[PDB]
This record gives structure tokens, C-alpha cells and sequence, in this order.
């Protein structure tokens, strides 16, 4: 009992921080081309908070026994954790493709990225992440299990060889590809700041420039941190077929990448607030 | 941070050093002598503290 506490403290302490930044930060970016890409990444962290953690709560923390959501619900959950964790990477990826953009290409950028091709290009990456997180729906289902006591489970309902087919594909494609793409556009990027004397030409829009693109850099190394870990562990599922201090390692390790998977999805507003001191004050104002 | 004599302190690079009649730049291109590894060209220079900082000038 007592760890179930401790971990249900430190996740009432996320979803109160987290739910307030997010819904705080849709209003005060409200009242440009930057804007709506930190615009969609506090509405994939919102259903993140507000759908999957009070599942995790009841039927994962308290009750383990037996599953109480349906057929359905089952399948729905898992769906949205996949959906959620494509939203987040694409989004970071494309946020750092305006970016490069502006540093590297600023007369070509004015057309590629407009705000109506902004509008049209976030739609779409909405539109993959479903697609992308449908062959979780196929993979899991609510059966009866029969004498662990008998009874309605949540479980992989395919062949277990099949299923880590499925993991890997999700690994590469929600973060290892991601990955190297941002790896090689910050590069870029670097070795042009370390350079140029002037960019765009004025003091005033060279130093908005740099602010902007330090900013969005940090959005980056906490995205590193907080999802690499949580591959790995889903990487041993696959490879790591032990002795009680083996044991204990593999189940402390389980539980801090499902934290971590929530501290992603509250990090952010915390970031806007420290770097930039125009989005502090009117969002101090607007909070 | 930045001192004018050289220039010494805490400089990420140094830009346009001239003689303020004539001024040097890094690599050269000049208007009316500079060694750019020295550090060493009213004196006025430009330079940047940080990689993301802004641009400034200041005077000897
Ligand atoms: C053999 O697996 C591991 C070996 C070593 C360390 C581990 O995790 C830290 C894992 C591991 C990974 C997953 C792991 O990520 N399952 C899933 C999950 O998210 O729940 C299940 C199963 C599939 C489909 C879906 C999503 C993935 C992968 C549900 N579960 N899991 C574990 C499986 C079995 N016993 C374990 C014992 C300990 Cl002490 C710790 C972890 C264990
Ligand atoms: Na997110």
C-alpha cells in the first residue's frame, strides 16, 4: 500500500501543474507561425492528463483486478497512448523544421510556411497519429481469464511474437526517426549561428531570432530525456527474456518511465515561462 | 565584460575592430592592418558574449 500512495501523490501533484500551464497557455497564446505549433503541443499534452491518467489510476495503481472499463474501453486506451505519443514527436520535429527554416532560408521561408499552409500542415500530422496508433486497437482485447484469480482482463489477444513486431516499428517510427531529423537541423543551425555576424539583417530581429531558436531547443533536450528511457524499457519487453536483485531492478525501472510519461506532458509551460519574459507577463496576466 | 586597450575579458568572437578613419573586419575586408588571431587590431570593436546573445560595440 504504501508505494501506491507515494505514486498517487506525485501524479495528483502533475495533473494539477500540468492541467492549469496547458490551459493557461492556449488562452495567452490566443490573444504567429510559432504560436500554433505550441498551441497543438498543449492540446496533446491535455488529453494526456485529462483521459489516460484516471484509467491508469483505478485499474492499474488500486485495482489491478478485474478490468472494469469493457471491451471497449480497453481498446480505447491503449489507442490514445499511441495517438498522444505520435502527436508529441511530430510536433516537435515540425516546430523544429519552422526553425531552420527561419535561420537558414529566411527569404524562401516567407512562402513555404504560411499561415495557411500552417493551418493545413498541423491537420495532417493530427490525421497520421490516429492512423499510426490503429493497429494497437487490433492488438489488444478484453478476454475472460480462467483460475491469479479467474476472471475480466485487459491482455494482448495475437500471438506474442507478432506483438513485439509491433513495438519496434512503433520505437523507429515515434522516435528514433524523429530523432535523427532534429539531430541534423540543429546541427546546421549551430554551425551557421556560430558565424554570421548579422541575421535578417537589424540588431532588433537578430536578437529575436536567437531567443526564439534557444527556446525551442530546450523544448527539445527535455523531450530527449524523458522518452528515451521510456523506448528502453519497452525495448527489454523485447530482448530481456532472474535473481532478487535483478528482480527489483526491472520493477523500479517499469514504474519510473510510466511516470516520466507524464512529467513530459507538464514540462513545457514551466520552460515558456523562464526563457522568455514577454510570455511571463502576459501570462501572469491572462493566469 | 569587454575591455578595450587588444581586447581581453570574456568574448565568444569579435567582429568589426576599427579606428574610429578606418575599420578591419573578421577575415580582412577593409575600409578607410589586422591580425585576427592576436585579438589585436577611439578604438571601437564589435563582439558577442554568448552564441545567443546580441550584437554590441563598445568603445576604448
Ligand atoms: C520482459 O519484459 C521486461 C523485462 C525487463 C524489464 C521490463 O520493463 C522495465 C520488461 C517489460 C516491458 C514491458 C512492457 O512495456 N509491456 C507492455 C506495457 O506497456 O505494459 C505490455 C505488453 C506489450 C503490449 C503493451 C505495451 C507493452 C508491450 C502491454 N513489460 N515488462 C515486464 C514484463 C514482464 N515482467 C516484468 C517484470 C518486471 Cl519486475 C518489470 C517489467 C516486466
Ligand atoms: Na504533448
Amino acid at each position: 500500500i504504501y508505494s501506491k500512495v507515494l505514486v498517487t501523490a506525485v501524479y495528483l501533484a502533475l495533473f494539477v501543474v500540468g492541467t492549469v500551464g496547458n490551459t493557461v497557455t492556449l488562452f495567452t497564446l490566443a490573444r504567429s507561425t510559432v504560436h500554433y505549433h505550441l498551441g497543438s503541443l498543449a492540446l496533446s499534452d491535455l488529453l494526456t492528463l485529462l483521459l489516460a491518467m484516471p484509467v491508469e489510476l483505478y485499474n492499474f495503481i488500486w485495482v489491478h483486478h478485474p478490468w472494469a472499463f469493457g471491451d471497449a474501453g480497453c481498446r480505447g486506451y491503449y489507442f490514445l497512448r499511441d495517438a498522444c505519443t505520435y502527436a508529441t514527436a511530430l510536433n516537435v520535429a515540425s516546430l523544429s523544421v519552422e526553425r531552420y527554416l527561419a535561420i537558414c532560408h529566411p527569404f524562401k521561408a516567407k512562402t513555404l510556411m504560411s499561415r495557411s499552409r500552417t493551418k493545413k500542415f498541423i491537420s495532417a500530422i493530427w490525421l497520421a497519429s490516429a492512423l499510426l496508433a490503429v493497429p494497437m486497437l487490433f492488438t489488444m482485447g478484453e478476454q475472460n481469464r480462467s483460475a491469479h484469480a479467474g476472471g475480466l482482463v485487459c491482455t494482448p489477444t495475437i500471438h506474442t511474437a507478432t506483438v513485439k513486431v509491433v513495438i519496434q516499428v512503433n520505437t523507429f517510427m515515434s522516435f528514433i526517426f524523429p530523432m535523427v531529423v532534429i539531430s541534423v537541423l540543429y546541427t546546421l543551425m549551430i554551425l551557421r549561428l556560430k558565424s554570421v555576424r548579422l541575421l535578417s539583417g537589424s540588431r532588433e530581429k537578430d536578437r529575436n531570432l536567437r531567443r526564439i531558436t534557444r527556446l525551442v531547443l530546450a523544448v527539445v533536450i527535455a523531450f530527449v530525456v524523458c522518452w528515451l528511457p521510456y523506448h528502453v524499457r519497452r525495448l527489454m519487453f523485447c530482448y530481456i527474456s532472474w535473481t532478487p536483485f535483478l528482480y527489483d531492478f526491472y520493477h523500479y525501472f517499469y514504474m519510473v518511465t510510466n511516470a516520466l510519461f507524464y512529467v513530459s506532458s507538464t514540462i513545457n509551460p514551466i520552460l515558456y515561462n523562464l526563457v522568455s519574459a514577454n510570455f511571463r507577463h502576459i501570462f501572469l496576466a491572462t493566469l | 565584460q569587454v575591455q578595450l586597450q587588444a581586447a581581453s575579458g570574456t568574448i565568444f568572437r569579435l567582429y568589426d575592430m576599427g579606428w574610429y578613419v578606418a575599420s578591419i573586419t573578421s577575415g580582412g575586408s577593409t575600409k578607410y592592418s589586422r591580425d585576427n588571431a592576436k585579438n589585436t587590431v577611439y578604438c571601437n570593436a564589435e563582439y558577442r558574449t554568448g552564441i545567443w546573445e546580441e550584437l554590441l560595440d563598445g568603445w576604448g
